[PDB]
RNA sequence: CCCAUAGUAGGCCUAAAAGCAGCCACCAAUUAAGAAAGCGUUCAAGCUCAACACCUCCCAAACAUAUA
């Protein structure tokens, strides 16, 4: 027969025999792994600087505000000096640990936003939360004193 | 819906660029043209100005006026009604720092343009980038 | 409103298979005939169900008989038809009624053990362009009264027409030529307001209206303060804008038999010089300048004429409207 | 020119003397034209053979049929048909040597890159066309990007280094352990039990 | 067409190991 | 259907499920899907509430407490109450 | 677990939450079977393992709901496929030929009516393909095509 | 810096866009 | 899963070609969003995605679980 034809070339039973002897067995696992078990640092430094500089920091769970609502809130917090920002919660937890704040650790959960200022201007945010029926102010920190939603409402009143 | 109109201050009701863009929502074309003409008369003329145009399902219009385009203002300040064909190898015009600062201040004065940054350096950089996108070379 | 592309099937041959005798049918031709608005009176313009076919041939076997003949197919249109083929160009160039164009393919037979050949029925690729919904597409301005203008200038009441398109059917209006015959024009789909006047009853419908080969620019021929619009967009300014858009859309279409409609002429009278203004806007280059010898800002100087709507006076306005309709149907 | 050049059936200068068709020029994994050459995607030959002007012309037709010259350029890295394969007279007495040359074809072994593709286009969009070409190809192949060949090489190295066998093909063969030298090929020390004739077995770890 | 099953694996493995051990003790 | 009380105050242990249910898929972000919502947040204490109390227009009323109930399950219960 | 009480008044109430065993000797595993020391020794005869992962109407549990590894969750799903057809799981009704470990589904299996030559033989489908490395206490090879 | 971070984010965005270009 | 504004309807050519008809730069304002990547658009408007908020009638019959 031809060396290479329409049919496949012939293999000797000795050849296929050693080929099976040449069964390339992959690695045999023992325990098996499947059933077995720069921006961040800069953001943390900026958060620490903002916490140190500002006297009043308020944490909100506001996510309901749209882009236009966020722009209106930014305009209101620009008219009266209050820096609004948001960072990662995992980064903020290391930031909270570095800043040595105990009561602010459980408050930072889910979608959140910090408002850091020297002059307290949370009354405008309180009025905005009064106009659109949401209550995002919860667990504030003004003058090294952790407050609640009722405390924030009393301070705004 | 939200539309984006760039109709000229002079001729409010044109043929090609007036109706076919956002007339399908349902509104009086003559009333919108009259409102645009009144807004253009309330402001300076000789330059196109963007409008917000608040449309409602009850056929109610609330036309808001911002300012002229920063590219159009830069072209007017440079003195070239036609831009560069290849930006920015062919420098069509040269814009000084004072005129660029004045244009940036004029753009930040408008509220519908939403140029409400705290620092003016950001607005100056934005105006410089808009000029560099066109055929304008910044001097000093 | 759009252009239609159909496949035409003709007669097919027959069979046998007798020792004496032979084949059957032949192959018919494809005819295109344009008819008046009375063809649109029967709703056959929303017909499209992937074209139509024709009859086939017969065999006969008792006792040695041959078969029948084939069948030709005629494709009618509701109002006007421009016929083209798969060659990339049109042979017949008309849109008036009673015009026919034919494409022939046939000469059929049968297979092999008495009198020979192999085949099936024949077909051709026809393209029907109605040159807008009926005869021309009307794009007005924000002073448009084209429906009332057509009703005032013609004794025939407008009806509802359709076309062989994949979209909605625009409304059509009848115009009088003062010659014992009537022509038709087409407006924006649904509620007619004018394409330039911020209305087409849809974005796809606006594209369909703008896809018309023959466009008519309706504008206020009266004064801007006397125009039926508040605020009016000025006769000169809106006319110049619409004419500039139409000319810059295609220089060939500007040089083609396109016209601009003179509307809002029911306030104007014989002495109001509406016809004089229409002539001054038609004979010029759609600007202030009348004639340009060498230096012309437009693609072509001395363009076509203007069409009259809401006719008045007796200085040949009806004759001008009839000539405009004839030029539009000439395509 | 972002298009595939036409491959002629034979060169202008012909081959006067008769020559044989050696299978060894397609046998073995090829070393030349094995990696990418100014390309980010190509077709690596997963087998040996010879490509004539017919296969090259079919590939060029399939490339120019579906390509964007402003975003995708393709250059055929293989040469034109050059090796003369002959055919004798029809209805001639059997045996008796060779007649005139019949047609030219260039032979390519396993691992050769066929057409280098580059530009503003990834291999994912051209994957369908490359798979149709590979199924229609003369020899077996595989459409591989610049990183796909590296991924395959790393996977092969990992498979080789993760072997658990108490006996390997070289471990009995190069040793000539149990008389497989009565069947072992003289060239078998080179393919290491991976290239068997005209078929190429890269799947053997 | 012919295939060799695990029986071939075990007996031939006895063969290969026999040859390998013979090689091993034959190296001094 | 109609306004929802949504009781939440910082008196007992805070619930992340209740906070997620109040802030997301009940608040003004969800007002686009349910146009006639008029959702409000209540700061009146109930006592281990995590209520998200909703008073429907048909007089249905819904209490899903809620401290151990997940935000997804409470939102699904609210969606099922809306669909009814 | 939660229920939706409906009568129009509809409410959602959390009632009858289930709990795990008190003594996991295989804590910090990744498969739940690895979390419960059942890495390869779960079989299709196991009623308890079947009940631990079967929905009340017989719905398939996702691995996040299941808490098992994806390979282990597929093992659980294949075991469910084994056991529901085994006639040993009547606890999940929606509204005869006896069996022993039929893998593929009944109502589309073609009648294997062309028995191939013994040198090219196709055999019948046999056993669940998922359990190729199941914990074998035997020395016989585990069959796949009978 | 923030400008460098914005440039890197824009580069990653362009890279993912060019990846989706084949899709 | 989620979120998607703005100089801006980026400029030349283009009736308009708005990120998406062809070219040049692709900057840049917010924690974070490509002068635009698959749609849709006459032009627009509306979808996502990237970046941020969350993480000739085949032919053996058969059987997986008993310690190479």
């Amino acid at each position: 027969s031809k060396a290479v034809t329409r049919h496949r070339r012939v293999m000797h039973f000795q050849r296929q025999k050693l080929m099976a002897v040449t069964e390339y067995i992959p690695p045999k696992p023992a325990i098996h792994p499947s059933c077995l078990p720069g921006l961040i640092r800069l953001l943390r430094r900026e958060i620490a600087a903002v916490f140190q500089d500002n006297r009043m920091i308020a944490v909100c769970q506001n996510v309901a505000l749209s882009a236009e609502d966020k722009l209106l809130m930014r305009h209101q917090l620009r008219k009266h000096k209050i820096l609004m920002k948001v960072f990662p919660n995992q980064v903020l937890k290391p930031f909270l640990e570095d800043s040595k704040y105990q009561n602010l650790l459980p408050l930072f959960v889910g979608h959140n936003m910090l408002l850091v200022s020297e002059e307290p201007k949370v009354k405008e945010m309180v009025r905005i939360l009064r106009t659109v029926p949401f209550l995002p102010l919860l667990g504030g920190c003004i003058d090294d004193t952790i407050l609640s939603r009722q405390g924030f409402i009393n301070y705004s009143k | 819906g939200v539309i984006r109109a760039i109709v000229r201050a002079g001729l409010a009701m044109p043929g090609p660029p007036l109706g076919p863009v956002l007339g399908q929502r349902g509104v009086s074309i003559n009333q919108f043209c009259k409102e645009f003409n009144e807004r253009t008369k309330d402001i300076k003329e000789g330059i196109p100005l963007p409008t917000k145009i608040l449309v409602k399902p009850d056929r109610t219009f609330e036309i808001k006026i911002g300012q002229p385009t920063v590219s159009y203002f830069l072209k007017a300040a440079a003195g070239i009604e036609k831009g560069a064909r290849q930006t920015g190898k062919e420098v069509a015009g040269l814009v000084t720092l004072k005129h660029v600062y004045e244009i940036a201040r004029i753009k930040a004065q408008d509220e519908a343009f939403a140029l409400q940054d705290v620092p003016l350096s950001s607005v100056v950089r934005s105006i410089i980038g808009s000029a560099r996108s066109l055929g304008i070379r910044v001097v000093k | 409103i759009d252009k239609l592309r159909l496949f035409t099937r003709g007669g097919s041959g027959g069979m046998g298979y007798p020792r004496l005798g032979g084949e059957g049918g032949k192959g018919g031709d494809v005819w295109v005939v344009a008819q008046n608005r009375m063809t649109l009176k029967q709703l056959k313009d929303r017909y499209p169900r992937k074209r139509f076919v024709a009859g086939v041939g017969a065999n006969s076997k008792i006792s040695a008989l041959k078969g029948s003949k084939g069948k030709d197919c005629e494709i009618p249109v509701p109002v006007g038809i421009s016929v083209t083929d798969e060659n990339g160009k049109i042979i017949g160039e008309l849109n008036k009624e009673n015009d026919r164009i034919l494409v022939a393919q046939g000469g059929l037979g049968g297979k092999l053990l008495t009198n020979f050949l192999p085949l099936k029925g024949q077909k051709r690729i026809i393209h029907l362009d109605l040159k807008l919904i009926a005869d021309v597409g009307l794009v007005g301005f924000p002073n448009a009264g084209k429906s009332s203008l057509l009703s005032c200038v013609s004794h025939a009441k407008p009806a509802i027409a359709d076309y062989a398109f994949t979209t909605l059917k625009p409304e059509l209006g009848k115009i009088m030529y003062s010659d014992f015959k009537q022509i038709s024009v087409a407006d924006l789909p649904g509620l007619i307001e004018g394409a330039h006047m911020n209305k087409g009853m849809g974005h796809k419908f606006l594209k369909h209206i703008e896809r018309t080969r023959q466009l008519l620019f309706v504008v206020d021929i009266s004064g801007f303060q006397l125009s039926s619009h508040t605020q009016y967009r000025t006769a000169f300014e809106t006319i110049i804008l619409l004419t500039k858009e139409l000319e810059l859309y295609k220089e060939e279409l500007q040089t083609k038999p396109a016209l601009l409609a003179v509307n809002k002429m029911d306030l104007p009278d014989a002495q109001d010089k509406f016809h004089e203004l229409m002539s001054q806007l038609q004979n010029p280059k759609d600007f202030l300048h009348l004639f340009e010898k060498n230096m012309i800002p437009e693609r072509t100087v001395e363009f076509q004429h203007i069409i009259p709507i809401s006719a008045v006076t007796g200085e040949g306005i009806e004759e001008l409207k009839n000539c405009i309709r004839k030029s539009l149907d000439e395509q | 020119k972002p298009k595939l050049r036409f491959i002629e059936r034979a060169p202008l200068v012909p081959k006067v003397r008769r020559e044989p068709k050696n299978l060894s020029d397609i046998r073995g994994p090829s070393t030349e034209a094995t990696e990418f050459t100014e390309g980010n995607f190509a077709i690596l030959a997963l087998g040996g053979g010879y490509l004539h002007w017919g296969h090259f012309e079919m590939m060029r037709l399939t490339i120019n049929r579906s390509m964007d010259p402003k975003n995708m350029f393709a250059i055929w890295r293989v040469p034109a048909p050059f090796k003369p394969i002959t055919r004798k007279s029809v209805g001639h007495r059997m045996g008796g040597g060779k007649g005139a040359i019949d047609h030219y074809v260039t032979p390519v072994k396993a691992g050769r890159l066929v057409v280098e593709m580059g530009g503003r286009c990834e291999f994912e969009e051209v994957q369908g066309f490359l798979d149709q070409v590979a199924h229609k190809l003369p020899f077996a192949a595989k459409a591989v990007s610049r990183g796909t060949l590296e991924k395959m090489r790393k996977d092969q190295e990992e498979r080789e280094r993760n072997n658990q066998n108490p006996w390997t093909f070289e471990r009995i063969a190069t040793a000539n352990m149990l008389g497989i030298r009565k069947v072992l090929s003289p060239y078998d020390l080179t393919h290491k039990g991976k290239y068997w004739g005209k078929f190429y077995m890269p799947k053997r770890v | 067409p012919r295939f060799v099953s695990l029986r071939a694996k075990q007996n031939m493995i006895r063969r290969l190991e026999i040859e390998a051990e013979n090689h091993y003790w034959l190296s001094m | 259907v109609k306004q929802v009380r949504v009781q939440f105050c910082p008196f007992e242990k805070n619930v992340e499920s209740t906070r997620t249910f109040l802030q997301t898929v009940s608040s003004e972000k969800v007002r686009s899907t349910n146009l006639n919502c008029s959702v409000i947040a209540d700061v009146r204490h109930d006592g281990s509430e995590p209520c998200v109390d909703v008073l429907f227009g048909d007089g249905h009323r819904l209490i899903m407490r809620g401290a151990h109930l997940t935000a997804l399950e409470m939102l699904t219960a609210f969606a099922s109450h809306i669909r009814a | 677990f939660r229920e939706v009480v409906e009568t129009t008044i509809i409410e959602g109430r959390i009632t009858a939450t289930p709990k795990e065993s008190p003594n996991p000797p295989n804590p910090s595993g990744q498969c739940p079977i690895c979390r419960w020391n059942l890495k390869h020794k779960y079989n299709y005869d196991d009623v308890l393992l079947l009940s631990q992962f079967i929905r009340p109407h017989g719905g398939m549990l996702p691995r996040k709901i299941t808490g098992l590894c994806q390979e282990e969750h597929r093992k659980i799903e294949e075991c469910v496929k084994m056991a529901h057809r085994a006639g040993l799981l009547p606890n999940h009704r929606p509204r005869q030929l006896n069996r022993y470990l039929t893998r593929w589904a009944p109502g589309s299996v073609k009648p294997i009516y062309k028995k191939g030559p013994r040198w090219n033989r196709v055999r019948m489908p046999v056993g669940s393909p998922l359990l190729r490395d199941n914990v074998c206490y035997s020395r016989t090879p585990w069959k796949l095509y009978h | 810096s923030r400008e460098y971070w914005r440039r890197l984010r824009k580069q990653n965005i362009w890279r993912h866009n060019r990846l989706s270009k084949n899709k």
